[PDB]
């Protein structure tokens, strides 16, 4: 089905009634002074504004932000260097380096995310196996030198440690929609 | 038992989608009456 | 009449900051004198309040403390100063306070906070976590 | 000293003027600038803090970029940047004006918008949300704020 | 597709990468203020012309 | 001497803003940015060559309606005379000549802009 | 004592055109939703102070390409004349008499539009040419109607000083018997003044910036006061002629606050229009000027030189 957007030329005659509407549309300026009204209405509206850095725009525990590597609720890094988050990385933005480690574990001895290449897709978030590597939900990390922003593994367990707290917690709100 | 966000039972109320600008004001007649009013009263 | 209510509420509003002294300090701090409810405060000094009548946005908000990590922040306020524990309810990603709801304690979490340290002496610096790969012969210390 | 300290009130008041008067220049290229276009929404309303957009570079501070820079358009993107008056700044936002991101081994991209201006802040993100481009556009005038040009000269 | 996890080739059609090049017909005796309209009309962004 | 006073005083207010602007600011000449705008590209030609006026005729029939201005503002001393019925007729003609020769190039589409 | 009133016409006017650009972004702010300056002081009321401040400490700009005598008079001349158009204003007492002043005013604002014209010319740009073609096409489209406009409301008045205009209102608002010349009067004033939807010259959305397009620092903040200053005087000038506001002899303090609110109240809707209606094409600006206000303002010069010869309600000469 379809319907006329800028179809109306039924045409109908024009009475004395009907001209003497259209002339005090044109010299009146009717239809302008309807536009002028409805911007003095919004004047008197509340103003959508928030009192930022004061308040905040709403997210969700699903909100892809800064990365972070998690550890067992032992203190034992999770990360067992399978290397899938790099395998999937549609930004080839992870770099990782593993080997044995004193005990025999399999771990990182690298473990990269230039977050200048990422695109903060979330893909690597679902492709590890062992919940190791997440995306936060930190988004205020802007740095005054490029440097700044190509993380190493010491880095990205320092974000882990400092927002395990919030981090666990949106995991426990949305692990059972994935 | 399932727990998966779904409508409600018997659906949404009616959502308007349809143009809906008011037709208002004065007439023709009106407007220039109050008009030409004005500029008798002024000229004298 | 509601013209006046509205100046009542103005006037509740004035004074309900603690003094003229009160009033100055958040009105030029945060530009903005609500009277919300007082949710909670943290270990740095952040008030959180609330007030469900505001529109979803403006519902829930911080006032930073004035000095965080030895650094003067009266003036110079930014939102990585809210720890994690509220970030999460002040960015409405749950509807519980920490004050009820706080998080699993772990030997690890950080227990001081820490802000944007970007600029600072305290900034990240990246460098390369590995070791050496290929290792060189030396030469023996003695003529032969 | 006395001059030493008047010269200190000086170098605020000179940094403050230009911390709440950031006019950023109307130049977007790619899916970033449309978080740039939100921040000036009502929601953020970055006009709230000082900051007006103005589309020519003699009238603007601050050139954001905010987009792809693809060989082509470098030489045009550094030529408004020099056009651009001094004091001039520039927030590099997004992952590929950060360092090329999606793009980054595209044979035509330029490897991070640093490589042709210079960048004072560099906003992370893929698009930055709107308040993380407004977290870095209020460290820009943090930024500003530790300025010492005129103590410097004092020294001199 | 070659048979493998990865595309062959891959060739996006641009909606508006035919109406950018209507623009020159379209603003046929048309002042400079009116090319800023029939710009805004076709409903442009570059991300899908040029790719 | 109040009207010169006063406006010199306009004047100088309008240099002495124009010299702090030029001798305050910290300037950095070069090349690239002293040359002209236009839109991140180099100009492909001078700014002094022709620009066609697409509405010539208008612009020289604005002369001759603005001499037409210079008739009738002296009616608000004209309207003091004795002689009432003639300052009347002339000034309804004046106009209506004025209003005959806009109604001719209207027709004429003199008006409209040469494409 | 002559030096002391300048300093109170001037200083107090630029300090009004100042707060305008405040009331501009707050007022266009909340009418889209937003809340407009308001960190920078208490409510923005140092926002103002800050952009001129920054603005006179930012690197002036002498292109290569650009004839600098004109460069530097073009913004010169614009706030001269800016600040010259309101010395003959009475409030209610001017602080210049004149005998024609609105030959005076007048003729001062068709010499302001140069300013438009050297400057742009003067750039040696393309945008800068373009806009200043356009303040020649926007003088052209306004200034026949606007004299004669004058003239209509003036055959009520007697004569061309403005301090008569207080007189003649004494009873009553030229408004009345004159609405259909304000209504033609008050789109002129937007079209003498830049204002949108008649932002032609500048029009950032076709052209850059337009005239001022090569213009930054110091020299372009001239060029702003005197636009500002202009949509005040204009405004304040449609007060007097049209809204004449009450004048006690005994009460001069009177007549200034009634001619303040009306002043104010016009000047806001200046704002009030900016952020309600698309720009006009400026071919599109002289027909509407051409076609609909010059035969009607023709037909309105002929009806009020008849209309006190035909009633007998010839205005004094005195
Ligand atoms: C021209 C008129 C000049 C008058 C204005 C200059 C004063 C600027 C400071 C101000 O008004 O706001 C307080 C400002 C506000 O601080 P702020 O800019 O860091 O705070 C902004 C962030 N929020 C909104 C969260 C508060 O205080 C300052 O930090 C700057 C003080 C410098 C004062 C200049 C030196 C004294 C003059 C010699
Ligand atoms: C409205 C007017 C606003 C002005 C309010 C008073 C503040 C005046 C401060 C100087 C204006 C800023 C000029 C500037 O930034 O250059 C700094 C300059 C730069 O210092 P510099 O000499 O060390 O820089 C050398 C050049 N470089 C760095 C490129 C190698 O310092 C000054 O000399 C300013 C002297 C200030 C004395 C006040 C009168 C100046 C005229
Ligand atoms: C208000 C601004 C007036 C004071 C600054 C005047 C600048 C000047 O001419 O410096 C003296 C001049 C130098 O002019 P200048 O080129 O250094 O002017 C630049 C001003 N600052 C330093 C703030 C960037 O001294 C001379 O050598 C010739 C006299
Ligand atoms: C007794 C004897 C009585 C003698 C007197 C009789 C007087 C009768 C009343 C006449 C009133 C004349 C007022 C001028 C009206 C006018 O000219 O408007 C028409 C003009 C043309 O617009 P157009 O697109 O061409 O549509 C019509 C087609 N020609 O359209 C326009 O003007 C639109 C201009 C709008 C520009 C925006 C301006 C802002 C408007 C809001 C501000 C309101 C204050
Ligand atoms: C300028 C002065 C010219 C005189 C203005 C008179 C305007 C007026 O009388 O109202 C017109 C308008 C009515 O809307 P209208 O377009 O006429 O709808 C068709 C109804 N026959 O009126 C309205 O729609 C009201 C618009 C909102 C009012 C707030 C703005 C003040
Ligand atoms: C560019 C600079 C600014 C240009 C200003 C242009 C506008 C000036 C228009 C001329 C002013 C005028 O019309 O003169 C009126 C006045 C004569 O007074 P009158 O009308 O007869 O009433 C009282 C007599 N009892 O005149 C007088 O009182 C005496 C003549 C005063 C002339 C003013 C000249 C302005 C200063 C120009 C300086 C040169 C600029 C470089
Ligand atoms: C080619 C262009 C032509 C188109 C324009 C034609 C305009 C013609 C206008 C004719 C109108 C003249 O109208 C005429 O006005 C005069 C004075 O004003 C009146 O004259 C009356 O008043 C005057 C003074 O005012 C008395 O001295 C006189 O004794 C008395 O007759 C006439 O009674 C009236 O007829
Ligand atoms: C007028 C002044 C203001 C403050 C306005 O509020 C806002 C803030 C400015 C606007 C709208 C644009 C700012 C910069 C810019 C040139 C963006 C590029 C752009 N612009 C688009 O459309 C407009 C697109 O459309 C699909 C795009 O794809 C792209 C990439
Ligand atoms: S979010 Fe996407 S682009 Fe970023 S590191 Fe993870 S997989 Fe790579
Ligand atoms: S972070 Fe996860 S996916 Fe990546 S190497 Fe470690 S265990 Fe594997
Ligand atoms: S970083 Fe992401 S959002 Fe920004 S321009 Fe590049 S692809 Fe678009």
């Amino acid at each position: 089905t379809y319907k006329y957007v800028n179809k109306k030329e039924q045409e109908s005659e024009v009475d004395m009634k009907s001209a003497t509407d259209n002339a005090a549309r044109i010299l009146m300026w009717t239809e302008l002074i309807r536009g002028l009204g409805m911007t003095l209405s919004y004047l008197f509206r509340e103003p959508a504004t928030i009192n930022y850095p004061f308040e905040k725009g709403p997210l969700s525990p699903r909100f892809r932000g800064e990365h972070a590597l998690r550890r067992y609720p032992s203190g034992e890094e999770r990360c067992i260097a399978c290397k899938l988050c790099e395998a999937i990385c549609p930004a080839q933005a992870i770099t990782i380096e593993a080997e044995p480690r004193a005990d025999g574990s399999r771990r990182t001895t690298r473990y990269d995310i230039d977050m200048t290449k990422c695109i903060y897709c979330g893909f690597c978030q679902e492709a590890c196996p062992v919940d190791a590597i997440v995306e936060g939900p930190n988004f205020e990390f802007s740095t005054e030198t490029h440097e700044e922003l190509l993380y190493n593994k010491e880095k990205l367990l320092n974000n882990g440690d400092k927002w395990e707290a919030e981090i666990a917690a949106n995991i426990q709100a949305d692990y059972l929609y994935r | 038992k399932v727990k998966q966000d779904m409508p409600p039972p018997g659906g949404y109320g009616p959502i308007d989608y349809k143009r809906n600008l008011p037709r208002r004001g004065l007439s023709g007649y009106s407007m220039f009456a109050v008009g030409i009013g004005a500029l008798i009263f002024g000229y004298w | 009449m509601e013209l006046v209510e509205v100046l009542k509420r103005g006037v509740q509003q004035v004074t309900g900051h603690g003094g003229l002294r009160g009033l100055l300090r958040v009105f030029f701090r945060a530009n903005d004198i609500r009277i919300g409810t007082l949710v909670g405060e943290d270990k740095y000094g952040n008030k959180y309040y609330e007030d469900n009548k505001q529109f979803f946005g403006r519902h829930r908000w911080v006032i930073y403390t004035t000095e965080m990590n030895g650094k003067n922040t009266f003036w110079d306020v930014d939102g990585s100063m809210v720890p994690p524990e509220w970030h999460r309810w002040l960015h409405c990603m749950t509807d519980d306070p920490p004050t009820t709801n706080p998080p699993t304690a772990r030997k690890f979490i950080w227990t001081n906070h820490k802000f944007n340290v970007s600029a600072t002496p305290e900034q990240y610096v990246p460098y390369s976590t590995t070791r050496k790969k290929i290792h060189e012969w030396v030469p023996p210390s003695t003529p032969y | 000293s006395r001059a030493e300290y008047v010269v200190t009130k000086l170098d605020d008041l000179i940094n403050w003027a230009r911390r709440s008067s950031l006019w950023p220049m109307t130049f977007g290229l790619a899916c970033c600038a449309v978080e740039m276009m939100h921040m000036a929404a009502p929601r953020y309303d970055m006009d709230r803090f000082g900051v007006v957009f103005r589309a020519s570079p003699r009238q603007a501070d601050v050139m954001i970029v905010a987009g792809t820079l693809t060989n082509k358009m470098a030489p045009a993107l550094r030529k408004v940047y020099d056009q651009m008056p001094e004091p001039r700044y520039v927030v590099s936002m997004g992952s590929c004006a950060n360092g090329g991101g999606y793009y980054h081994y595209s044979y035509s991209v330029v490897r991070g918008c640093d490589r042709i201006v210079p960048v004072d802040i560099y906003v992370p993100g893929c698009p930055p949300t709107a308040e993380a481009l407004l977290y870095g556009i209020l460290q820009l005038q943090r930024k500003i704020k530790r300025e010492q040009k005129l103590k410097i000269w004092y020294r001199r | 597709s070659d048979g493998s996890s990865r595309p062959y080739r891959c060739k996006i059609k641009a909606p508006g990468f035919a109406h950018l090049a209507g623009l020159d017909k379209m603003s046929k005796g048309h002042m400079l203020a009116d090319v800023v309209a029939i710009i805004g009309t076709q409903d442009i962004v570059f991300g899908e012309i040029d790719r | 001497m109040n009207l010169y006073t006063v406006i010199f005083i306009n004047i100088l207010l309008s240099l002495t803003l124009i010299l702090v602007a030029f001798w305050l600011p910290q300037m950095n000449l070069y090349s690239e940015k002293a040359n002209p705008y236009e839109c991140g590209f180099d100009p492909t030609s001078s700014a002094r060559l022709p620009f066609s006026m697409k509405f010539f005729l208008v612009a020289i029939t604005f002369l001759l309606f603005d001499l037409e201005i210079a008739l009738l503002l002296p009616l608000p001393w004209a309207i003091q005379t004795i002689k009432t019925s003639t300052m009347m007729i002339m000034a309804f003609i004046l106009v209506t000549i004025l209003s005959l020769g806009l109604a001719y190039e209207w027709t004429q589409k003199g008006l409209e802009w040469t494409e | 004592m002559f030096f002391i009133n300048i300093l109170t016409l001037l200083v107090p006017i630029l300090i009004a055109m100042a707060f305008l650009t405040l009331v501009e972004r707050k007022i266009l702010g909340y009418m889209q939703l937003r809340k407009g300056p308001n960190i920078v002081g208490p409510y923005g009321i140092l926002q103002p102070f800050a952009d001129a401040m920054k603005l006179f400490m930012k690197e002036p700009m002498r292109p290569l390409t650009t004839s600098m005598s004109l460069f530097i008079i073009a913004p010169t001349l614009s706030l001269t004349l800016a600040l010259s158009l309101w010395v003959p204003l009475p409030m209610p007492h001017p602080l210049i008499n004149l005998n024609l002043g609105i030959l005076f005013i007048l003729a001062t604002s068709s010499l302001s539009v140069y300013s438009i014209l050297w400057s742009g010319w003067a750039s040696n740009s393309k945008y800068s040419l373009f806009g200043a073609l356009r303040a020649v096409a926007q003088t052209i489209s306004y200034e026949v109607t606007m004299a004669i406009i004058l003239l209509s409301v003036l055959l009520m008045n007697g004569s061309y000083s403005l301090q008569t205009l207080i007189t003649t209102q004494e009873h009553m608002w030229l408004l009345l018997p004159a609405w259909p010349m304000a209504m033609m009067w008050f789109i002129s004033t937007l079209a003498e003044t830049n204002r949108a939807p008649f932002d032609l010259t500048e029009g950032e959305s076709e052209l850059v910036s337009g005239f001022n397009v090569e213009y930054a620092a110091g020299p372009f903040a001239l060029f702003f006061m005197a636009e500002y200053t202009n949509i005040i005087l204009m405004n304040a000038l449609t007060t007097i002629i049209f809204l004449g506001p009450l004048y006690y002899i005994n009460l001069p303090e009177l007549y200034s606050t009634n001619f303040m609110m009306e002043a104010l109240l016009l000047s806001s809707t200046f704002l009030w229009i900016r952020a309600s209606y698309p720009r006009f094409r400026y071919d599109q600006l002289m027909h509407l000027l051409w076609k609909n206000f010059l035969p009607l303002t023709l037909a309105l010069c002929m009806w009020h030189i008849s209309l006190p010869i035909f009633t007998a309600g010839v205005p004094p000469y005195m």
